[PDB]
């Protein structure tokens, strides 16, 4: 039965840990957001083809340029994440995340994941960004970023509402099969 | 509330890290050193390259560090001191990270399904590679938990400040050590 190693990369502000916890528990953790998500695996059927999905977090490693790549080899598919309400995180896809992923894993599929969709239509978030002369990242921006990097899919999701979450991981798997 | 949930995670995850290293040592390492199964010639007597200094790292957490974190369970504001106290022990993550690249290649080029076989055999959800990334994960995670404590601990918080300093210095030194 096919095993799949999936590594989730991106800035601290994407909510990597939260994404994974929320996906694996089927619930936003809510009260307390844990900082630890230990390497996980579970069986899932996709297009009626059962699969062992393995998820590795990378949170904490965001300042260690030579340590992050230790997780990269033998990865079957990457989620490269940015937050939809952090233009900086989005720009870092281009500047930081895609380069090192390609450098080390030149033929591994990438899904481009836009996180915190629950905040893109939020007055206080939008206002906090307007005050920095910024706006949230919209759909065509992600599509255009995906194209630039060779992503197989650009996908939007929220850990909070779980909108698009299951689908993110469904397509991680479809990108390998 | 928040300082207490963080401290509970710190401890709960420390326990699991000790369980995880232990598993690793008593399965993947043990089979190699046991003399109970067919060891590919390419990896023979090279368990020092595969597992690096993970024995020593485990001993540190299992003999000392988890025992001492437990003592700080009702003292989250002070737990930064735990890390200062044991700062020198963490230097052994520097060594481990230096060795991880060599470890990984060796397992690709020369182990075939040896370890996959043992994984299948014991019914382990984590591959040897999954176990062997954990020290690298764990040593970058301590700085996250201390930061979280800082967001919710008062003027009594230089007993986090210096802990965090150590746990930022260790990973950077490990990171700076790579070839
Ligand atoms: C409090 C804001 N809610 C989130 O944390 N949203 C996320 N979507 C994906 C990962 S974290």
């Amino acid at each position: 039965m096919q095993a799949i190693k999936c590594v989730v990369v991106g800035d601290g502000a994407v909510g990597k840990t939260c994404l994974l916890i929320s996906y694996t528990t089927n619930a936003f953790p809510g009260e307390y957001i844990p900082t630890v998500f230990d390497n996980y695996s579970a069986n899932v059927m996709v297009d009626g083809k059962p699969v062992n999905l393995g998820l590795w977090d990378t949170a904490g490693q965001e300042d260690y340029d030579r340590l992050r790549p230790l997780s990269y080899p033998q990865t079957d598919v990457f989620l490269i994440c940015f937050s939809l309400v952090s233009p900086a995180s989005f720009e870092n896809v281009r500047a930081k995340w895609y380069p090192e992923v390609r450098h080390h894993c030149p033929n591994t599929p990438i899904i481009l994941v836009g996180t915190k969709l629950d905040l893109r239509d939020d007055k206080d978030t939008i206002e906090k960004l307007k005050e920095k002369k910024l706006t949230p990242i919209t759909y065509p921006q992600g599509l255009a970023m995906a194209k630039e990097i060779g992503a197989v899919k650009y996908l939007e999701c929220s850990a909070l509402t779980q909108r698009g979450l299951k689908t993110v991981f469904d397509e991680a798997i479809r990108a390998v099969l | 509330r928040k300082k207490e949930f963080i401290m509970a995670e710190l401890l709960q995850t420390e326990k699991a890290y000790v369980r995880d290293l232990h598993e690793c040592l008593e399965t993947y390492l043990w089979e190699m050193t046991s003399g109970v199964e067919e060891i590919p010639p390419g990896i023979l007597n090279k368990e020092h390259i595969i597992f690096g200094n993970i024995q020593e790292i485990y001993d540190f957490h299992n003999n000392i560090f988890l025992k001492e974190l437990e003592k700080y369970e009702q003292l989250p504001e002070d737990v930064g001191h735990c890390f200062v106290t044991w700062a020198d022990k963490f230097q052994m993550y520097v060594t481990y990270c230096k060795n991880k690249p060599d470890s990984n290649q060796l397992i690709l080029e020369h182990a075939g399904t040896f370890f996959d076989e043992i994984q299948q055999r014991h019914g382990l959800a984590n591959s040897i590679s999954s176990y062997l990334i954990k020290p690298v994960q764990r040593v970058t995670k301590y700085q996250l938990l201390l930061k979280e404590l800082l967001t919710c601990c008062e003027e009594g918080k230089g007993e986090l400040k210096d802990g965090l300093e150590v746990m930022l210095s260790v990973p950077k030194k490990a990171n700076d050590a790579m070839h």
